[PDB]
RNA sequence: UUUUUUUUUUUUUUUUUUUUUUUUUUUUUUUUUU
């Protein structure tokens, strides 16, 4: 929301007018919208354990669970979470795992791969939906004329 | 415009890629104040850590029936650094989010369900701050825990490695962590399973693998001094009491 | 007090003061002390077997030699350890490849030369990492080492705890290379260990007498630097570039931020030792002075300066008080002839006079000056005395006789272009296969697509005729064009453009060499590339009959050459021919070929007819502008001229061009690369304007570019058509100058074009000979989905890096291919003596301004050898007309503008003048 | 062969924001293929 909440911002041109600045009014000059460098989306994983702590902490299998997105009723049940931000670039923005169920390496590295393919599409998502908005604007504008 | 990494294998205070600070600790430093403390010192970071409890509780609210409940207080000191401190930290988000991290890190590893009815507090304070001291806390926090005779099913180790370009560098100081970006690890036992992980600055998705298992093995070797140096401690207590 | 860790590994503590801007800080910081550095020598049997591998897994090597250079008696098989000094002040000498073949640089001397100059210091390094088996230097660690590592003793200087540090150094390889009976020297030019000087070590060469002149050799002082910067901060001195014309050395011009005009600086006093171009500190001057003792009252007095700059006829002075910033790099020069001795076999002083005339003059300290009489040489600048009148200097490398073909090099260095050639490691990123690299025949072969892990997504085009057309000089390729006719009706296009960046990677020595040569210079006989031979002339060039990797874009333009479909993809095509602009006219021509790929090439001369017709109804800014294009071969100078092969291909670059620059901007908004021209003022205009209305009375208007194409179609003569192109040219030099930049830094109304009339543009079409070429590639490639971007590309301080570093490589690459082609031009016209016409393009009030038609070079003939009795001369203004009698035959001959008179040319002593 | 059943305690929440800071600069003419 607030990513594209930014991408659809506009604000109003100004001009210096010696000491002093002006601002125009919308129905004048035009508002102008903001500079986007990269767009970064999140993804949250949960844990559970289908065993007791023992084997978790001495046990040698590796049978931990990992969920997308979880609901009111199964994160109030979960052991552990974890947050990944990512842009289209595949640059890891943050990762955040602070304490819970502890968990192997190699599952987190498949949880940040398995996020890529989420982010992309929403990426593309957003910048359609806003096209589409722009265009309808445009076309009401035209037979406003 | 400094050499970070010299074509020789050097970096700026003389170590190589993957050689830890010089790694000091102290148990049982402050008897008459808490049941379990101990002093860490990680290069030129110092830090002082106290545990209290298991004690009643101090309000009839905050009494659990099935376990005990666990507290962390972090204190960082306005004289930590080289440039004093204008105001406290005690209320920053960030404080918050370090005890908060710390909690949850400790909640799994402690057998809170043998002492219901009850509750621990950790007290820290900080002095002198020189890069990675979420490491630092997580080593203090275990020596500590360790000392007051607390159960608990293993150790938990701190770590810090810091990416430059393409070169992995183990247990970075303040200037390399203003240059590059980092990632801090809480590694359990001698396994490969992590209690924390956390990164906060950009790092390429095809590079971090790497990192994670250079952390890993400087995480075992850390948690190889402290084993030593606990089980010295103790050989001296039992020797002649 | 030091502790002892774990494997022979200590560590101790560092403590110092930081100075600020007013503020004082004590810093701490820890310092390990190791036993594993290796002394580098190639004899020593003991140092290799406690060597480690780095974060690569790299073991170091060993570059000394084992028979290094012997000397007499009694020092023989040495070695040199240098000093801070010397290496500060002697950095020449060390380049020059006749001494100094094995050396040592300790890393305190390393650390103080990086704080006090930077550039030395990476003069320095480049010297350590290009070793080979002809010098070798390396860096010893003697600070991190337990062995030489020695600790401040209570009242003493850090001078002499350096000097301590490099004698227990010194001390430390004298006794590790005994067993070896290879010595020591150490060579320092200030007050066992062989100690020398400078001056010492050079007398012991065999060849002293070669190298000997390469030695390094009342005004007010200036201010201290807390001094200066206490006035800066307080607003009393002021900073910034000094200019100084040749014409007046006794007066120059500072422009600060605070004022809006230039302070003038008048007085060979006043003016200390300063350069043109340096960057200086000024302090104002009282008004008793000014041209017709506390800070308060400089702050008054400054306040009294600005308030006298807008309307009071009264000019504030200043005076130089503190350099900042020097440029003195390595200037070419030549003997002045008068101040030789020829009865005098001693070492002399005499005088050397710099290319550019906006220097002073310097003094050289030589022995040898009888040969260098009449030739070109490079010296450098060491210091300017306060005593003395003109600064000092030495030798440095002989380039060669006046006049002769190559040493007039002289302008590479004077345009600042380089040229020597490619490193070792600049060329080990070269693939290994060398010319052997062929493309794959079946791109999903599992070796093919196992190798290239993007094989998967590289399209196959190699089933289309595909033909390339270039001038016959010419081996890099860039371009190759295909057509055909779809069922449909349609015309089907494709520009092929070769993909540099395939073979080159960002973060890599290769790309570094690249990016730092803007583009490739080139001459009528020589050629300076921006990339080597093996990649681009063979290996990356799309030669024809052999496969070549390349990008494609493909369009479907109908047959009013409209776009309907634009696609752009990388693939794999082959060559079939190669072409030339005559060669290709001859074969259209040719009507007995009924081949199809003709008629491909007649349907893109249409096509190209049809966008080149759009474009003028868009713009009408067509020029020709000759180069003067000169090639004699002795054992004629010729005009370039546009066939229709040059107009076909310009509209298909275009149109990629375009077509890429939309399609990044649509991709990456704001780290675009876009090239840009904004509308120039009119001043330059009006005079032109002005000169013509009175003269020839036409009107050139400035409402818009057809406007403006339109007023110079106008402008016709049925006697002379050459006046056209005579006011396109004079046209030519009054606009502004277009400048790389990318997107996000203007908005998109200024990322109008104006030559073109085109909202947005971008160079894409030569990724060989242009670097912002590779960068449009790259964001080409990363606008896709093809492969990310790197990071470079993706943030606004290296962008406008690159952009400024683009812009100057061009200028300078045109001002060094102008200077080369008007050098040849007045070469070829000095050794024939004829008769050549000119035309007149300026008038002035003491001489006539004439250029040649044939030749493009403008002359000047003043009227003092002009007209005799110049105070008999009368010109007016009015009419542009001057009146005067000729020396030949007196008689009242009135001067116009656009006449013809006869010129020839004369030697020149120190040129062109009236025949 | 009568006769023999043992099992402890507790009640209705500590009070005042986002800012969370270190290693040093420059210079005068469009467009394409070269």
């Amino acid at each position: 929301a607030v990513m594209a909440g930014l991408m659809h911002f506009k604000k109003p041109d100004i001009t210096v007018h010696g000491e002093q600045i002006i601002v125009h009014p919308v129905n004048e000059r035009e508002p102008v919208p903001l500079g986007i460098l990269h767009i970064p989306i999140c993804v949250t994983f949960s844990f559970f354990n289908p065993q007791d702590t023992e084997e978790n902490i001495k046990g040698e299998t590796n049978s931990e669970i990992s969920i997308i997105d979880a609901t009111l009723k199964e994160e109030l049940l979960r052991d552990g979470v974890l947050t990944v931000t990512l842009n289209k670039n595949r640059e890891v923005v943050q990762v955040s795992k602070a304490g819970g169920l502890p968990m192997d390496a190699l599952t987190l590295m498949k949880c940040c791969h398995e996020a890529y393919s989420i982010i992309e599409k929403i990426t593309d998502q957003i910048l359609q939906l806003l096209k589409e908005d722009s265009e309808k604007r445009n076309k009401y504008a035209a037979m406003l004329t | 415009r400094l050499e970070i990494y010299s074509p020789e294998g050097l970096r700026l205070d003389g170590r190589r890629w993957n050689e830890l600070r010089r790694f000091e600790s102290s148990i049982n430093t402050h008897p008459h104040a808490a049941d379990g403390s101990s002093y860490m010192e990680q290069g030129n970071n110092k830090i002082i850590t106290l545990v209290k409890g298991p004690k009643e509780p101090r309000l009839k609210s905050q009494m659990d029936t099935s376990k005990a409940l666990l507290n962390v207080s972090v204190n960082i000191t306005k004289f930590s650094k080289f440039e004093r401190s204008k105001s406290s930290h005690k209320n920053e988000r960030r404080v918050l989010e370090i005890q908060t991290s710390l909690v949850r890190m400790f909640e799994k590893n402690v057998m809170l369900n043998i002492y219901p009815r009850t509750v621990i507090d950790i007290e820290i304070h900080v002095l002198e701050q020189d890069g990675g001291i979420m490491g630092s806390l997580i080593n203090g926090i275990t020596l500590a825990l360790i000392d007051a005779g607390i159960s608990m099913f293993d150790y938990i180790s701190g770590i810090s490695v810091g990416l430059y370009d393409t070169t992995p560098l183990l247990d970075t100081n303040s200037l390399e962590e203003n240059a590059m970006s980092t990632v801090t690890l809480g590694v359990v036992g001698k396994s490969e399973k992590l209690s924390l992980l956390l990164v906060e600055d950009k790092i390429p998705l095809d590079r971090l693998e790497n990192v994670l298992a250079i952390g890993i093995a400087g995480a075992h070797r850390v948690r190889d001094l402290m084993d030593e140096e606990l089980r010295k401690h103790a050989q001296k207590r039992v020797s002649n009491a | 007090r030091r502790k002892r860790l774990a494997d022979g590994l200590s560590v101790t503590q560092k403590v110092f003061v930081r100075s600020r801007n007013g503020g004082a800080t004590k810093i701490v910081r820890e310092h390990y002390l190791r036993s594993d550095i290796p002394c580098l020598s190639r004899s020593c049997t003991k140092c290799p077997q406690i060597v480690v591998p780095d974060a690569q897994n790299e073991l170091p090597k060993f570059i000394l030699s084992d028979s290094p250079l012997e000397l007499s008696a009694p020092i023989g098989k040495h070695y040199v350890v240098l000093d801070t000094n010397v290496v500060l002040q002697a950095i020449d000498l060390l380049e020059n490849p006749n001494c100094f073949f094995d050396v040592i640089v300790p890393q305190i001397v390393l650390d103080e030369v990086r704080n006090k100059s930077y550039p030395v210091y990476t003069r320095l390094r480049t010297l350590c990492r290009d070793s080979d088996d002809h010098k070798r230097f390396i860096v010893f660690h003697n600070e991190f080492s337990e062995h030489t590592f020695v600790e401040r003793l209570p009242n003493e200087t850090i001078n002499d705890r350096n000097d301590r540090a490099i004698r227990k150094t010194c001390q430390w390889y004298s006794e590790h290379l005994k067993p070896y009976d290879i010595n020591v020297v150490l060579v320092t030019n200030d007050r066992n260990i062989i100690t020398k000087s400078l001056v010492q070590y050079i007398e012991l060469l065999p060849n002293a007498d070669d190298i000997r002149d390469s030695i390094p050799q009342t005004f007010p002082e200036y201010y201290s630097t807390a001094r200066v910067m206490g006035g800066l901060k307080n607003g009393v001195l002021y900073q910034g570039n000094i200019q100084i014309s040749e014409y007046n050395f006794l007066e120059g011009s500072v422009s600060l931020p605070r004022f809006s005009k230039p302070v003038l600086i008048v007085g060979q006093k006043n003016l200390n030792r300063a350069f043109n171009g340096d960057q200086v500190i000024v302090e104002l001057l009282p008004q008793s002075e000014w041209k017709a003792i506390s800070d308060k009252q400089r702050r008054l007095l400054a306040k009294d300066a600005m308030i006298a700059q807008r309307s009071k006829k009264i000019q504030p002075t200043a005076k130089v008080v503190y350099i900042q910033r020097r440029s003195w790099r390595q200037y070419v020069g030549q003997l002045a002839p008068s101040s030789v001795d020829p009865q005098s076999s001693s070492t002399q002083n005499v005088f050397v006079i710099l290319m550019d005339k906006c220097l002073p003059k310097v003094r050289i300290r030589t022995r040898r000056a009888a040969e260098l009489l009449d030739k070109r040489i490079v010296i450098s600048i060491d210091s300017w005395p306060t005593t003395h009148k003109y600064p000092l200097g030495h030798f440095v490398r002989d380039l060669g006789t006046i006049e002769s073909a190559q040493a007039e090099e002289a302008l590479l260095l004077e345009h600042d272009v380089e040229y020597r050639p490619f490193s070792k490691k600049v060329l080990e990123c070269l693939p290994a296969e060398g010319h052997d690299w062929k493309a794959p025949t079946k791109l999903d072969d599992p070796e093919a697509v196992s190798k290239d892990p993007l094989l998967t997504k590289r399209k196959d085009l190699r089933d289309k005729l595909i033909c390339s057309i270039d001038p016959p000089g010419c081996v890099d390729i860039d371009d190759a064009l295909h057509a055909k006719k779809l069922p449909n009706g349609n015309w089907e296009v494709g520009v092929h453009i070769a993909d540099v960046t395939h073979f080159v990677k960002p973060g890599t020595a290769l790309d570094a060499e690249g990016a730092a040569r803007g583009t490739s210079v080139y001459l009528v006989d020589k050629r300076i590339d921006m990339l080597p031979m093996l990649l681009g002339t063979d290996l990356c060039s799309l030669k024809p009959y052999v496969d070549r990797f390349a990008f494609s874009v493909i369009w479907e333009l109908d047959d009013s050459a409209n776009i309907v479909n634009v696609n752009f993809m990388k693939s794999v095509i082959r060559s079939r021919e190669a072409f030339s602009y005559e060669q290709a006219q001859l074969r259209i021509d040719d009507k007995t070929q009924n081949d199809e790929l003709t008629m491909g090439m007649r349907a893109l001369l249409k096509l190209s007819v049809k966008l080149k017709q759009k474009r003028l109804e868009a713009g009408a800014l067509n020029l020709a502008s000759p180069e003067v294009k000169v090639h004699m071969d002795s054992e004629e100078v010729e005009i370039k001229k546009l066939l229709a092969t040059n107009s076909l291909v310009e509209e298909f670059m275009l149109l990629a061009n375009i077509s890429v620059a939309r399609k990044i901007y649509d991709a990456f908004p704001q780290t675009a690369m876009l090239r840009r021209h904004a509308a120039p003022p009119s001043t330059n205009f009006e005079i032109l304007n002005e000169m013509l209305n009175t003269r020839k009375n036409m009107s050139i208007s400035l409402e818009s570019s057809k406007a403006l194409a339109d007023s110079l179609d106008r402008c016709v003569d049925p006697e002379d058509p050459y006046f056209n192109t005579l006011v396109r040219i004079m046209s030519t030099r009054c606009m502004m100058a277009a400048q790389y930049f990318y997107s996000g830094a203007y908005s998109y109304p200024d990322f109008r074009h104006y030559g073109l009339a085109v909202d947005i543009y971008t160079h894409f079409t030569s990724p060989i000979r242009r670097y912002c070429d590779v960068v449009a590639h790259r964001q080409l490639a990363g606008a896709i989905g093809y492969e990310p971007l790197s990071l470079t590309h993706r943030d606004k301080n290296k962008m406008d890096m690159i952009c400024r570093n683009i812009n100057r490589k061009h200028r300078n690459a045109q001002f060094a291919g102008r200077a080369s082609i008007e050098y040849y031009v007045g070469q070829v016209m000095r050794n024939n003596e004829s008769t050549e016409t000119g035309y007149v393009i300026k008038v002035f009030n003491n001489g006539i301004v004439v250029l040649v038609p044939k030749f493009g070079v403008e002359g000047l003939i003043r009227l003092d050898n002009l007209t005799e009795d110049p105070n008999s001369a009368a010109f007016d203004e009015v009419e542009y007309k001057l009146t005067f009698v000729p020396t030949n035959s007196d008689k009242p001959r009135d001067v116009y503008v656009f006449d013809k008179v006869e010129v020839q040319v004369r030697s020149v002593m120190d040129e062109l003048l009236l025949k």
